[PDB]
């Protein structure tokens, strides 16, 4: 899958928003399989059943954050034509975040949510932008 | 990589022993002191060169004095050396000391005849010093260059400059 | 006469999962017990005797006074050997179909070589001194008398401390 | 020698899902314990005996007895357990999360 | 190959022998006769209650001595040395401090049977 | 960290028997013993990037005595190859190679 | 990072090539600052102990003070060791590699062209 | 208790970090390491209650399970190589399961769920033995394979480390529990210099080691638990307060004490190996730390909670607090800022 998240770059940004979505829906479905992983192991639910349920919630709560950040992101780089720029992921994650909230029933959540996954969204376009090395190896 | 060289048939060929492990045991004290020089000299080759390829001249040295020393027991006195051999046979683990006395007629035979002398109980067992002609192999194991160690750095230990140079500390 | 040592690891593999999958205490110290004799028989097979024989009465003494344990306080009612859940049993033959699965996948994959079915039982002792005295396991754990004496004083060191811990903690 | 070491390797993996899993039964999770114990003191004496490392024959010795060293503590501590409850059961002590 | 073939014809013999002493002989099972025995009455408990053994301690105890046994055990090789007062004084130090540990255990009342 | 106590006062408590080459019981070996030691003398003084570097030779050499998977490899492809030949029946074995060959001692 | 140096002796608090180096002058701001821990260590002490704070254990305020001049002096003597050295080695691998390390010319202010960025 | 087995235990848990951080074999280490616990879980369990026994039972497997996937990985590089040391060329594999094994030993996030447990229902002076010497022989391990580590899993155990020990000590209220989640946050700090300086982690442990000792020792003079305990200080201790608070600010990293120097010098390093991302991600959950040492402060030394009658006979009596330990450390540990070119090696 490390060639699928490369592929996600493959591409610049306002081309093949159908693969740029489907590629992020899948990052967030995993993200969302191990978080719910994590969640069904330390507090466990009352049966099977509402393990399965929780996990099947989570997951696709992760995934409608994914989708939904990768197709608004591609969605503004398509409508306003000059794809290396942060505003595009900022609107993303905060769509994102806005599903979030949505998912989780609060309009607080939404708007936190908006805010902090916008401004983690601009950073790492700022940081693909411009060579940030995210667990760089020891140099010095 | 490179293509490994091994002997032919031809040159692995040689008049083998064709004889038991124990009438080898019998007779394993007299031929340890009969030619003990040339299996010193095939001694010395095989653990100089490494190489088996490379000691065939001296390995079939050996199986010729062995043959020799076998011809002259079979020559010279051959039944009680056969019984002495068959009574090593017998036993599961060919000890010695179950047939002391054909050792003895097989040792009164060796020195009445030929002039034998069985060696002592620490004799055998001990260092040689062959001298031989062959040259010492002067790079065994094929060693590669050893690549040279890092330049070490010479000097006077001057005191660092401008003290540690951490921030804003002065010494 | 060649796989005799695979056949002794894949019992080992199943032994090892019976104990995983975790019986009641009896059958898990019998798992174990089974494991160890295998054990010792691949360690026999592979050369020296006496770390096999080593293992197989350590492990003797060790699930003795685990039965005992588990006689006098690890014990229920309704002691499960395997058979009180179906799942357990499926699990294991779940198990047993995944290795022979992953066995058949890295027989078929056949270029790292790890496993191979015609090369099977022809790699298993490497390399001997077929004339030579004392070459046998055991010489090097005598050698631990004289040239490992730091091990030798670790472990007793270990084993005196052992002594005194167990007291203090079941002191009462 | 390597399709039996991946076997070896595969059983130690099994008895630490063992270990990992539990099962109400704090002697069950010694049991797999040992069994890991067991797994790498073949492990270590197939590839000394493989490899003739005579010198290094006293590791697995060493492995067998510091083992039963922290298998002995283990029975201590279980005792000690059984002593307080008189069940064994890992979900029964549980009281130090507050 | 001959070990393994005396091990199987043993086992085998005993496989046959259990064998015959089920097939054999006439059956006639009912629920008095197979119940447990309790000395002609009715047990009280299960029989898989908890027993609470009393020589735990010397159980645990038994565990580190046959570990020392398995390190002493290496010995009739170890005589063989080149060194051997090294060998003699290792085996001195581990038989002693094997010995004072018993010694300990016996002063504080460990292999005691405590009730 | 790692303390020093074994080479500042001299002794070794465990430092004979680090790798395979080195003190064996008796007199034995341990296999690799050639190719171990020449990959030490390689990488001794060098150590660590330099010795991953140009001692590559001796590694690669040293890790196919230990592990032998070229050697498997060969040997399979060779056997692989016969079986092949068998099946086509283009190969007959040598009577040495399949059943009854002279004994040499 | 410096243990792998060659010459190193394992272990070692001060080598004979510390010996050419000059020591602290036992009157320096760290010697002092050392000293005034000391002495505020034995009055915490006191305190803590419900002593009078500066009346009482006047040879225990002194054996603070004097031992943690002594050590603080050996350890300063120690770590002017470590950076003297370290500045040794870097001055012998400039040294030793001057393809690596070029003497970069610099040029006045007459040919760069600065950018104006002007205030308006 | 008796003489002779407290010499034993004790000499025990000396030995084995000893043995470990002083032998070249991995062998040896790992029967240090083995030395350490077997020798320090009857100091554990020394009172008998059911919450040592628990604490006691928790750790023995912890630990066992973590020393059994050490043994694994040194037996596989025994295998792989022949040597027993991982020298250059081990598998990654190898090197992944050592580290992850030995931040189970050590008490690291995801791994750290044992620590506050253990620490809570064990008397305080073992939970100072535990949280400072018991997690020098897993980093001296951890220090002799300084290159070949996977940075990327370093820094990941390490950001979780530092924001779950935050996140854990910001919501406990026991001092037991506050003390292991601030040494979880210390230890991911030390992890994420661990593969750029081994002597920046070394520097950043004895940081840690002489700034909890005498929070521990403050903690031991009136066996105060919880929060409400060490808020009634001021009529107990009231001479403690100072240093209580420059302790706490301290560990909390506020300049100029001197515990703000070993994540400044672990900041300057990361900045030279560029890291910044995750640089500053833990130092805003360092900030987190801060925040709930300041409440603790707040609790007992900016104000005064209400005291009970006893507390009157309390101060009749008389005390006694081990002299060259606690303010020899706490000196060390909060008034050494200057001494930063000295300090770092
Ligand atoms: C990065 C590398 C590449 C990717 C690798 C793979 C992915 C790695 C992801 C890492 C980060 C996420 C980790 C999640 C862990 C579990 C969290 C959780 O749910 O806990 C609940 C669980 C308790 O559940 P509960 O009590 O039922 O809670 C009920 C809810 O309140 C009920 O509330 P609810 O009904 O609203 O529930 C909705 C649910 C739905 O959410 C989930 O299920 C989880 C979704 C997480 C998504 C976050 C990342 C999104 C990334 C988007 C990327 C887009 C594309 C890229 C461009 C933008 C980049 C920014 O939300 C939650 O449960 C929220 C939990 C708190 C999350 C806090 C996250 C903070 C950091 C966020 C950024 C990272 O708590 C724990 O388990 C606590 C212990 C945690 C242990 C794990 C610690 C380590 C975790 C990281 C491992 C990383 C990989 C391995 C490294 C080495 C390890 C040895
Ligand atoms: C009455 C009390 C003093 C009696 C002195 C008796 C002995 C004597 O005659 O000494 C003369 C002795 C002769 O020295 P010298 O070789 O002629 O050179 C004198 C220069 O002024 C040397 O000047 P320098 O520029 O070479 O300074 C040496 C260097 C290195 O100096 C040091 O390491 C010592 C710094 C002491 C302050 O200083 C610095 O790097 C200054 C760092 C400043 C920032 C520190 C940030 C942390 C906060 C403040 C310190 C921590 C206090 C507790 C925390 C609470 C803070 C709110 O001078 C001193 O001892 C100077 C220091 C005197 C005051 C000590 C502190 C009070
Ligand atoms: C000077 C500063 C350092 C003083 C250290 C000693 C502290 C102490 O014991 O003070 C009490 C003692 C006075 O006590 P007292 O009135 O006799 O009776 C004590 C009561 O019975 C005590 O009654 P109690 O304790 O039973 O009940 C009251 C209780 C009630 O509890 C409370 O009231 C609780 C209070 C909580 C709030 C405060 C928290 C901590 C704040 C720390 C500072 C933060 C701001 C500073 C800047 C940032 C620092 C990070 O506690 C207190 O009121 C606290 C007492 C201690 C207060 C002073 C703390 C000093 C250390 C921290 C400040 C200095 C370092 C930072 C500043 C550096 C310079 C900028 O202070 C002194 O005697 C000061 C020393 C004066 C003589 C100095 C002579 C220097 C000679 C130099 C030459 C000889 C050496 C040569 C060396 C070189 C040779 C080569
Ligand atoms: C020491 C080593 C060897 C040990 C094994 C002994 C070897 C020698 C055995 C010799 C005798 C073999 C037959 C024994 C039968 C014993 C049981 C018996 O009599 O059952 C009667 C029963 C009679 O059956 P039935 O038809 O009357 O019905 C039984 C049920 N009732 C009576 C209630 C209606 O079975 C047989 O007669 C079976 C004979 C088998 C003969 C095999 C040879
Ligand atoms: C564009 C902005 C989208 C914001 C979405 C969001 O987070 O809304 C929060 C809200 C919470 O729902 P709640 O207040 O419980 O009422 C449900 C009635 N629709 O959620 C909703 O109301 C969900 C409405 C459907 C999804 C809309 C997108
Ligand atoms: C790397 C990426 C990391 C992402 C980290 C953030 C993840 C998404 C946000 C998760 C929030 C979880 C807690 C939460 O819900 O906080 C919102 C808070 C409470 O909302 P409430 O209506 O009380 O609902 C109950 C909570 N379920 O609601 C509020 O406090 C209301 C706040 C409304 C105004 C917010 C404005 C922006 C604030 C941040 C500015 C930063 C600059
Ligand atoms: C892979 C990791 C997950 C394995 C799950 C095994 C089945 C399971 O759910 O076990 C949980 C069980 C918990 O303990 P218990 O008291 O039985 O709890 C009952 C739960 N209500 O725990 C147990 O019963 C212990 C199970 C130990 C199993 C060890 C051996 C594992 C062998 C299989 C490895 C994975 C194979 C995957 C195959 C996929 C399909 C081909
Ligand atoms: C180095 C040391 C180890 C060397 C090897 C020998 C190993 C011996 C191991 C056991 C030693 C234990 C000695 C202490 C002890 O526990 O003694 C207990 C014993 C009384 O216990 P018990 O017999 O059970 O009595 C029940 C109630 N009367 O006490 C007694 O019976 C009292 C005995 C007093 C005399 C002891 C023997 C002296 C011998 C001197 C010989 C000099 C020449
Ligand atoms: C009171 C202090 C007593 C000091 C006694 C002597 C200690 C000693 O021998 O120190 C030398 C020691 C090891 O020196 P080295 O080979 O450089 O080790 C690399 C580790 N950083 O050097 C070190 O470990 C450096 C740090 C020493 C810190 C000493 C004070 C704590």
């Amino acid at each position: 899958v490390k060639r699928f998240f490369e592929s996600y770059h493959e591409v610049p940004d306002g081309t093949q928003c159908h693969r740029k979505t489907y590629i992020t829906t899948a990052l967030g479905g995993i993200c969302g399989i191990i978080g719910s992983a994590y969640s069904v192991s330390l507090n466990p639910a009352d049966s099977t059943l509402e393990a399965v349920a929780r996990v099947g919630r989570y997951t696709f709560t992760a995934a409608a954050i994914g989708a939904m950040f990768g197709l608004t992101t591609c969605v503004s780089a398509q409508v306003r034509e000059k794809p290396d720029d942060p505003l595009n992921y900022f609107i993303g994650g905060c769509a994102g975040g806005l599903t979030l909230g949505a998912r989780t029933h609060s309009y607080g959540t939404a708007a936190m949510g908006c805010v902090y996954m916008g401004t983690a969204a601009a950073l790492f376009k700022i940081g693909k932008l411009e060579g940030w090395e995210l667990f760089p190896t020891p140099k010095v | 990589p490179g293509i490994v060289e091994l002997p032919t048939l031809e040159e692995l060929k040689v008049e083998e022993v064709k004889v038991s492990s124990a009438v080898l045991k019998a007779a394993a004290h007299h031929y340890g002191a009969q030619c003990d020089k040339t299996n010193k000299e095939f001694m010395l080759c095989r653990w100089e060169e490494k190489d088996p390829r490379r000691c065939l001249k001296e390995g079939k040295l050996v199986n010729g004095c062995a043959l020799n020393f076998f011809r002259q027991i079979k020559s010279h006195c051959a039944e009680p050396f056969t019984e002495y051999w068959t009574c090593l046979d017998y036993s599961n683990m060919q000890l010695f000391r179950h047939c002391r006395q054909q050792q003895a007629k097989f040792d009164q035979c060796v020195l009445d005849k030929l002039g034998w002398v069985r060696p002592d109980l620490g004799q055998l067992s001990k260092v040689t010093k062959v001298k031989t002609d062959r040259p010492l192999p002067e790079n065994p194991y094929h060693s590669r260059a050893r690549p040279e160690p890092n330049p070490v750095i010479e000097g006077d230990l001057k005191p660092a400059k401008h003290g540690t140079r951490f921030f804003f500390w002065t010494v | 006469m060649n796989n005799y040592i695979f056949v002794l690891s894949s019992l080992f593999l199943v032994g090892c999962l019976g104990l995983a999958l975790k019986p009641s205490p009896i059958y898990g110290g019998l798992g174990l017990i089974v494991s160890g004799f295998v054990g010792c028989l691949m360690v026999l097979g592979f050369g020296g005797s006496f770390l096999g024989l080593m293992v197989f009465l350590i492990y003797l003494g060790g699930m003795l006074v685990v039965f005992g344990y588990t006689t006098a306080m690890a014990t229920e009612e309704y002691p499960e050997t395997w058979g009180s859940n179906w799942l357990i049993l499926g699990f294991l033959v779940l198990g047993v179909i995944m290795e022979v699965f992953l066995i058949c996948v890295l027989n078929y994959y056949d270029e790292v070589g790890v496993i191979n079915l015609d090369g099977l039982g022809d790699w298993l002792m490497y390399e001997v001194d077929d004339v030579g005295v004392m070459l046998e396991g055991g010489i090097g754990v005598a050698a631990m008398y004289s040239c490992a004496t730091w091990m030798m004083v670790v472990a007793g060191w270990s084993l005196f401390a052992g002594i005194f811990i167990i007291i203090e903690i079941t002191r009462d | 020698m390597p399709s039996t070491f991946f076997n070896l390797t595969m059983a130690f993996s099994l008895s630490l899902l063992g270990t990992l899993m539990f099962r109400s039964h704090l002697m069950s999770t010694l049991l797999c314990l040992e069994g890991m114990v067991l797994s790498l003191f073949i492990m270590t004496s197939v590839t000394s005996l493989n490899s003739n490392s005579m010198s290094s024959m006293p590791i697995p010795i060493t492995i067998l007895v510091f083992a039963a060293c922290e298998a002995a503590v283990g029975l201590a501590l279980l005792v000690k357990v059984s002593n307080t409850y008189g069940t064994d059961y890992v979900q029964n002590l549980n009281l130090l999360q507050c | 190959m001959n070990l393994y073939t005396v091990i199987f014809i043993n086992i085998l013999l005993s496989l046959t022998l259990i064998l015959v002493a089920f097939w054999l002989p006439q059956m006639n099972l009912y629920s008095e006769k197979a119940n447990p025995y309790e000395c002609g009455f009715d047990p009280t408990s299960s029989a898989r209650l908890p027993f609470s053994m009393k020589f735990f301690l010397v159980a645990i105890t038994f565990l580190l001595f046959d570990l020392e046994i398995a390190l002493l055990l290496p010995l009739p090789w170890a005589i063989q040395t080149i060194k051997t007062s090294t060998m003699m004084i290792m085996a001195f130090i581990l038989v002693t401090i094997l010995s004072l540990g018993l010694a300990y255990e016996w002063t504080q009342k460990g292999l005691e049977w405590t009730e | 960290p790692f303390l020093d106590i074994q080479k500042k006062l001299g002794i070794s408590l465990d430092r004979h028997f680090m790798f395979l080459s080195a003190e064996q019981p008796y007199k034995n070996a341990a296999r690799c013993h050639a190719f171990e030691k020449e990959w030490i003398e390689c990488a001794h003084g060098i150590g660590g990037t330099r010795a991953k570097k140009e001692c590559k030779i001796e590694f690669d050499d040293f890790e196919e005595c230990l592990l032998r998977y070229k050697t498997m490899r060969r040997m399979h492809d060779i056997k692989k190859q016969r079986e092949k030949l068998m099946k086509e029946g283009k190969y007959t074995p040598p009577p040495h190679h399949s059943g009854r060959e002279e004994p040499r001692p | 990072m410096m243990n792998g140096r060659p010459g190193h002796e394992p272990l070692k608090f001060l080598p004979d090539e510390a010996r050419s180096l000059p020591p602290p002058k036992l009157n320096d701001p760290r010697l002092v600052y050392m000293g005034l821990l000391g002495y505020c260590t034995g009055l915490m002490d006191n305190m803590l102990r419900m002593r009078p704070v500066m009346r009482a254990g006047l040879h225990r305020q002194l054996l603070f003070v004097t031992s943690f001049v002594f050590a603080g002096y050996f350890y300063l003597k120690r770590q002017n060791y470590l950076y003297a050295v370290k500045d040794h080695d870097m001055f012998g691998y400039i040294k030793l590699h001057p393809e690596d390390f070029p003497e970069k010319e610099k040029k006045t202010y007459a040919e760069i062209l600065e950018p104006f960025h002007p205030v308006r | 208790m008796n003489p002779i087995t407290l010499a034993i235990i004790y000499f025990t848990i000396f030995l084995g970090p000893v043995i470990t951080m002083s032998s070249t074999n991995l062998m040896l280490m790992w029967v240090g390491l083995e030395f350490s616990l077997l020798a320090i879980i009857p100091m554990l369990i020394n009172k008998k209650n059911p919450r040592s026994t628990e604490a006691a039972t928790k750790y023995f497997v912890t630990q066992a399970t973590a020393s059994m996937i050490i043994l694994l990985a040194i037996v596989l590089n025994y295998k792989q190589l022949g040597t027993w040391m991982f020298q250059q060329q081990t598998n990654g594999l190898i090197l992944n399961m050592t580290l992850m094994a030995l931040s189970m030993k050590l008490g690291l996030a995801p791994f750290h769920f044992w620590l506050p447990e253990v620490t809570q229902g064990i008397p305080l002076h073992m939970g100072l033995i535990l949280l400072t010497w018991q997690k020098i022989a897993p980093l001296s391990i951890l220090i002799q394979i300084y290159p070949l580590l996977n940075s990327t899993i370093i820094l990941m155990l390490a950001i979780t480390s530092i924001f779950m020990g935050a996140w854990g000590g910001l919501n406990q209220t026991q001092m037991r529990k506050i003390m292991a989640y601030s040494s979880i946050a210390h230890m991911g700090w030390m992890l994420a210099i661990l593969p750029y300086n081994p002597s920046l982690t070394l520097l950043n442990l004895m940081i840690y080691i002489i700034l909890t000792a005498p929070m521990f020792m403050a903690l031991m003079l009136n066996n105060s638990m919880t929060i409400n305990s060490i808020s009634l200080l001021w009529n107990k201790t009231p001479a403690m307060l100072t240093m209580i608070s420059l302790m706490l600010l301290s560990l909390g990293g506020l300049p100029p004490l001197t515990g703000f120097l070993p994540k400044w010098i672990i900041i300057t390093e990361l900045m030279k190996n560029n890291c910044l991302i995750m640089a500053t991600l833990m130092a805003m959950m360092a900030l987190l730390n801060l925040f709930f040492y300041t409440r603790l402060i707040y609790s007992t030394s900016l104000t005064m909670f209400p005291t009970n009658n006893n507390s009157k006979m309390m101060t009749h009596q008389t005390k006694t607090k081990p002299n060259l330990m606690f303010s020899t450390l706490a000196i060390m540990s909060t008034m050494t800022l200057p001494l930063a070119p000295q300090l770092i090696t």
